[PDB]
RNA sequence: UUAGGCGGCCACAGCGGUGGGGUUGCCUCCCGUACCCAUCCCGAACACGGAAGAUAAGCCCACCAGCGUUCCAGGGAGUACUGGAGUGCGCGAGCCUCUGGGAAAUCCGGUUCGCCGCCACC
RNA sequence: AGUGCAAGAGCAAAAGAUGACUUGACAGUGUUCUUCCCAACGAGGAACGCUGACGCGAAAGCGUGGUCUAGCGAACCAAUU
RNA sequence: CCUGUCAAACUCCAAACUUACAGACGCUGUUUGACGCGGGGAUUCCGGUGCGCGGGGU
C-alpha cells in the first residue's frame, strides 16, 4: 500500500517573467538543458501592444535534472507553511515551482482513457511539507 | 450534473475512448474498419462492420492467441504486431471480407509505429486497406531486428524468462512462414 | 349503434361539419343515418355533436321508424315485412331491426337507402340553440330522449 | 416577414434543446436508405452540411436515388411535386 | 390622463426594458411599509384588499391608493404602530401615448402601469386584533383611488 | 468480460461517496531509452523496449440518493389554457353552460448510482 | 471564450487557439432547392453531383472561399481571354 | 437564509391545435371516367360584415 503512495517530484519549473530574452543564459548553466521563451496574451498598457513576443522564459525539470537542481536550490530559499498549494505543490523566489504528486499520475496526463485523480489520491498540503523535511531541510 | 441545462457528453467520450469525429471520416467509405488497438504487454486487431445496434466484429486476432502457433516470445512488441495483424487479415478472408480501413483510435500516426505494422500485416495477408509505403517501417524493424541489436549491448540479458541469450528474429520468418500455408487451422 | 338526426341547417355551417354529415350520407334537415359505434365514427359524431341529435333507439322504435321511413336503394316501395323478406337477409323488419343495433349489418348492404327521411317533430323539438342538459334539442340523448323525437318525427 | 432569407423565422426549429447540443452522434449520419423508402425530414442543428431549405421541415417523403452521399427525397409542398438533396444526418426512418 | 386609456388589459405585454428607452420612474415611494423589522407570522391578525376585476392600475394610483392607506394607519396606529402594510404588485407594464395624425402612430413612453388579475391581493396588511377596523378603514380609502371595486378580507382572523 | 476490444441509445448513464478485487492469466499504474518516433524545454506526453514491484490511482465488482436527471403513484387539477356550439349573463373589459381535449409550478411517496449489441477470454 | 460586421442560430480531442505546409477564392458541366410557400417569373444565391487538375493527410477524408442566413445588376456598346 | 414582483423581441416546462406521410372506416370514381395531363375563352387584381385570434391607436 505504501510503496504506491509515496511522493515523488514530478516537474521542477524555473521561470524568469521579464517584460521584454538576455536571461536566456544564466538558466542553462544552472539547470543543464535547453530553456524556451515566453508568450503572452491580452494587449497591455505598459508598452505592451504586441501578442506574440517573448517575455521571459521557462525550463521543465524530470528525474535526475530534478533532483541534482533541488540539492543546490533548496537551501537558497526559507520555506514557510502560506508558500504551499492545496494540492501540495510550493514556488518561491527567479521562480522555482515543484509540482509533487502520487506514482500514478499518468492516468491523468496520457491520451488513451485519461480520468482525473479522485481527491484521496491527490496530494495534501501537510502531506508535501512531510516529503521535503524527510529531504535534508526543515519546514515551518 | 450542476442543472437541467447542463451537457455531458457521450458516454465513449466522457470515457476518453473515441474519437467521434474520426469515427464520422472512418465511417464514409463504407468499408468494415481494421481497429488497431495497442495494450502494454498485448496487441489486438479487429475487423468491424457497421450494425443496427452496434458495432459487429466478423474476425479479430489478439497477441495471446498467436502463442497457439508456434510463438514463445513477449507480446508487445513489433513483430509480434505484424504477425497480430497478418492473423487478423488470414481471418477476415475466411470471412468474406476483401476490402477495408485503417482504424488507430487514440494512437498518434507516428511513421513506423505497431499499429502501422498492424495494416502492413493486414495487407500481406490479402485485404485491400488504403496505406502508404514510406510510412510503414523497414523490413527489419519489423523482423525485430532493433530488439537484437539491443542484445549485441548485452552484459544483462534484456529478456528476464528464458526464451534465448542473444534474441533470434528468426522467429517472426518461422512465423510469417506458418500462417502463409494454407493448411494452418485458423 | 347510434341514430343521427341533423336539426340545424347548412347555411353558415362550417364546411369541415357539413362535409362530415354528407360523409355520414346525411344532406338535408331532418334525414337520419345509423351509424355503429367505432372510433371513427365517434369523432364523425363528436364535429357533428352541435349541429345534429343522436343516440342509441330502442328496438321497438327502430322498428317503427323503418317502417314508415326506410326506402330501398333505388325507388317508392313501402319497406314491409314483406319487402325485408324478398330482398334482405332478414325474415321480417325486427329481424333487420336487431342487426343494425347489433351492428351485424347496414341499410346500403341490404338495399336500402343509407338515409330515413324523417317528417318534422310533431308537437315541435325542445330547440336548436341549445343541448340536452340545457333543455334544448342537441347532442346525446338518453335511449328514451332520442326516441321521444324519432316517435315524433314518424 | 421584415427579410425574405431561408432562415428567416426559423430561431425555434434551427436550435437545439441544451443537453441535444454539441456534435451529433455518427450512427445516422451515415445511415443507409433505399430507393422507395419513407424518410422524415428534420434539420439537426448540430449539423451545418447536406440541409434542405427549413420550410420543408417535417415532410415525410420518399427516398427515389441519390447524387453522391447525399439522397434525392421527392416531396409534395402543397400540390407541387419537389425533389430534395439532402443527407442521411437529417433524416429519420418512417416507423 | 385618465385611467380609461389605460385600464383595460388590450394591448400586449410590453415590459422589455432592453428594448424601451426612456421610462418614467415610478412614483411609488415604498413598497414595505410600517415594521419591516418584524414579521408576518408574528401577527394573528392578516387582511388583504382583493381586486374584484382584471385591471391595469398605473404608478400613479397605485402612489395615491398606499399614501391614502397609510397615512390612515400612522394617524391611527402611530408612526411606529405595530403594523406592518405590503404592496405586492409592481409596475411592469410599460404605457405609451400617440402625442402628425395616425401616420406613425407609434406612441411614445409616458408611464407605467401594474397586471392585477380578478381575485388578486393588491394590499396586505398584518396587526393585532384592536387594530382591525383601523386598517378596514385604511382599506376603505385606498379602494377609492383604483380602477376596480373591492373585497376586504380577512384571512386570519377568528375573533369576531 | 477474475479486471478486455469495438460500439448503439447519448445523464435512467451526471456530481459526490463507501466497501471489495488480481504469481507464470487480463487491464493498468509501473521499470527503462539502443533503436522507429518525440518534445518551439522537458522518454512529462507521444513513440519504442521491458517485467523488479503494486492493487494505492485508473479500470472491473458490490452498494449509498445528499445534488442533478428519467419515469411512476398520489395531491395540486379536470384547476390554468383550449378546438366546436349557444336569442346564456355582464354598461363594459369580461364571464358562463354544453361538447371534445388538457397543462405547469410545487409538496409527499416510489424509481433512477445506466440499459443493450458484436467480438474475444477459465 | 472565441469564431471580421446586425440579429438569431452552429461549434470543445472543434467550426475556437497555436504552429507548419498550402492556394479548392481552381477549370468545365450539371442536379435540386431558393429567388417566387402554395403557384407562373429573370439576375442573384445555396445545397448536392460528375469530368479535369491540384493541396493536405498514414488514411478514411476534407477543400466548389470566410460556421449559417445580407455584401447585388438585363439588353445594346466597349475593353479583355 | 428569509421575503415581494415580471417579460412581443426569456425558457427547466408546456397544451388545446395546426401540419407531413401511411393504414383503416367513411364518402367518391372506373356507361355520370374521378385523380392527372394538354389546349381555347375569360372575368378578376377599389371589396365589405359577423365571429375567433390578433398588431397600431384614448
Ligand atoms: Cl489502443
Ligand atoms: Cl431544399
Ligand atoms: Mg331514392
Ligand atoms: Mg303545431
Ligand atoms: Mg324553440
Ligand atoms: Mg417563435
Ligand atoms: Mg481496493
Ligand atoms: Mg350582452
Ligand atoms: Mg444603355
Ligand atoms: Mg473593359
Ligand atoms: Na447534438
Ligand atoms: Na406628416
Ligand atoms: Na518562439
Ligand atoms: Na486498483
Ligand atoms: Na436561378
Ligand atoms: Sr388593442
Ligand atoms: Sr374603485
Ligand atoms: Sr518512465
Ligand atoms: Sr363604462
Ligand atoms: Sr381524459
Ligand atoms: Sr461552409
Ligand atoms: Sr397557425
Amino acid at each position: 500500500f505504501h510503496e504506491m503512495r509515496e511522493p515523488r517530484i514530478e516537474k521542477v519549473v524555473v521561470h524568469m517573467g521579464i517584460g521584454h530574452a538576455n536571461a536566456e543564459d544564466i538558466l542553462g548553466e544552472i539547470t543543464g538543458q535547453m530553456p524556451v521563451r515566453t508568450k503572452a496574451k491580452r494587449t497591455v498598457g505598459e508598452f505592451d501592444i504586441r501578442e506574440g513576443d517573448p517575455i521571459g522564459a521557462k525550463v521543465t525539470l524530470r528525474d535526475e535534472m530534478a533532483e541534482e537542481f533541488l540539492q543546490t536550490a533548496l537551501p537558497l530559499a526559507e520555506l514557510a507553511t502560506s508558500q504551499f498549494d492545496d494540492t501540495g505543490n510550493f514556488s518561491f523566489g527567479l521562480d522555482v515551482t515543484v509540482n509533487l504528486v502520487r506514482p500514478g499520475y499518468r492516468v491523468a496526463k496520457r491520451d488513451k482513457a485519461s480520468r482525473s485523480i479522485p481527491t484521496k489520491h491527490r496530494l495534501n498540503p501537510a502531506d508535501a511539507v512531510a516529503f521535503i523535511e524527510s529531504t535534508y531541510d526543515v519546514e515551518v | 450534473a450542476t442543472g437541467p441545462r447542463y451537457k455531458v457528453p457521450m458516454r465513449r467520450r466522457r470515457e476518453a475512448r473515441t474519437d467521434y469525429h474520426q469515427r464520422l471520416r472512418l465511417l464514409k467509405s463504407g468499408k468494415p474498419r481494421l481497429v488497431a488497438r495497442k495494450s502494454n504487454k498485448h496487441v489486438r486487431a479487429q475487423l468491424v462492420t457497421l450494425g443496427p445496434n452496434g458495432d459487429d466484429t466478423l474476425a479479430s486476432a489478439h497477441s495471446s492467441d498467436l502463442a497457439e502457433y508456434g510463438w514463445e516470445a513477449p507480446t508487445g512488441n513489433m513483430p509480434s504486431a505484424y504477425l497480430t495483424g497478418l492473423l487478423a487479415g488470414l481471418r477476415a478472408q475466411e470471412a468474406g471480407v476483401e476490402e477495408a480501413v485503417l482504424d488507430i483510435g487514440l494512437n498518434s500516426p507516428t511513421p513506423g509505429s505497431k499499429v502501422f505494422a498492424i495494416q502492413e500485416g493486414a495487407i500481406d495477408a490479402g485485404l485491400d486497406i488504403p496505406h502508404n509505403d514510406d510510412v510503414l517501417a523497414d523490413w527489419q524493424r519489423t523482423r525485430g531486428a532493433h530488439i537484437a541489436e539491443y542484445d549485441e549491448q548485452l552484459e544483462e540479458p534484456l529478456y528476464s524468462g528464458d526464451f534465448d541469450a542473444a534474441d533470434l528474429p528468426e522467429h517472426f520468418d518461422e512465423l510469417r512462414e506458418t500462417l502463409l500455408d494454407g493448411d494452418i487451422e485458423l | 349503434m347510434h341514430a343521427l338526426v341533423q336539426l340545424r341547417g347548412e347555411v353558415n355551417m362550417h364546411t369541415d361539419i357539413q362535409d362530415t354529415l354528407e360523409m355520414l350520407n346525411i344532406h338535408h334537415v331532418n334525414h337520419c343515418t345509423l351509424v355503429p359505434e367505432t372510433d371513427a365514427y365517434r369523432g364523425m359524431v363528436a364535429k357533428v355533436n352541435d349541429f345534429v341529435a343522436f343516440g342509441e333507439p330502442s328496438q321497438e322504435t327502430l322498428e317503427t321508424v323503418l317502417a314508415t321511413r326506410a326506402e330501398p336503394l333505388e325507388g317508392d316501395a313501402d319497406v314491409d315485412d314483406e319487402w325485408v323478406a324478398e330482398h334482405t337477409d332478414y325474415d321480417d323488419i325486427s329481424g333487420l331491426a336487431f342487426a343494425l343495433l347489433s351492428e351485424e349489418t347496414t341499410l346500403r348492404e341490404q338495399g336500402l337507402s343509407p338515409t330515413l327521411r324523417l317528417h318534422p317533430p310533431r308537437g315541435g323539438h325542445d330547440g336548436v340553440k341549445h343541448p340536452v342538459k340545457e333543455g334544448g334539442q342537441l347532442g346525446k340523448h338518453d335511449t328514451e330522449g332520442i326516441d321521444d323525437l324519432l316517435e315524433a318525427m314518424r | 416577414p421584415s427579410s425574405n432569407g431561408p432562415l428567416e423565422g426559423t430561431r425555434g426549429k434551427l436550435k437545439n434543446k441544451p443537453r441535444d447540443r454539441g456534435t451529433s452522434p455518427p450512427q445516422r449520419a451515415v445511415e443507409e436508405f433505399d430507393d422507395g423508402e419513407k424518410v422524415h425530414l428534420k434539420i439537426d442543428p448540430s449539423v451545418p452540411n447536406g440541409r434542405f431549405h427549413p420550410r420543408f421541415d417535417g415532410q415525410t417523403g420518399t427516398v427515389e436515388g441519390k447524387q453522391g452521399d447525399a439522397y434525392k427525397v421527392d416531396i409534395v409542398d402543397g400540390g407541387k411535386e419537389k425533389t430534395i438533396i439532402v443527407t442521411a444526418a437529417h433524416l429519420r426512418r418512417q416507423e | 390622463k385618465p385611467a380609461s386609456m389605460y385600464r383595460d388589459i388590450d394591448k400586449p405585454a410590453y415590459t422589455r426594458r432592453e428594448y424601451i428607452t426612456g421610462i418614467p420612474g415610478s412614483k411609488i415611494a415604498q413598497h414595505k411599509m410600517g415594521r419591516k423589522q418584524k414579521d408576518a407570522d408574528d401577527y394573528p391578525v392578516q387582511i388583504s384588499l382583493i381586486v374584484e376585476e382584471t385591471v391595469q392600475l398605473r404608478h400613479g394610483s397605485l402612489e395615491a391608493s398606499r399614501l391614502s392607506a397609510n397615512r390612515h394607519l400612522i394617524k391611527e396606529l402611530g408612526e411606529e404602530g405595530d403594523y406592518k402594510m405590503t404592496l405586492r404588485k409592481f409596475p411592469h407594464q410599460v404605457l405609451r401615448e400617440n402625442k402628425d395624425g395616425m401616420r406613425a402612430a407609434f406612441g411614445k413612453i409616458v408611464g407605467t402601469a401594474a397586471r392585477v388579475q380578478a381575485g388578486e391581493q393588491l394590499f396586505t396588511a398584518y396587526c393585532n386584533v384592536e387594530d382591525a377596523e383601523h386598517v378596514k378603514e385604511a382599506f376603505r380609502r385606498a379602494y377609492n383611488k383604483i380602477t376596480p371595486s373591492c373585497r376586504i378580507k380577512v384571512e386570519r382572523g377568528e375573533e369576531l
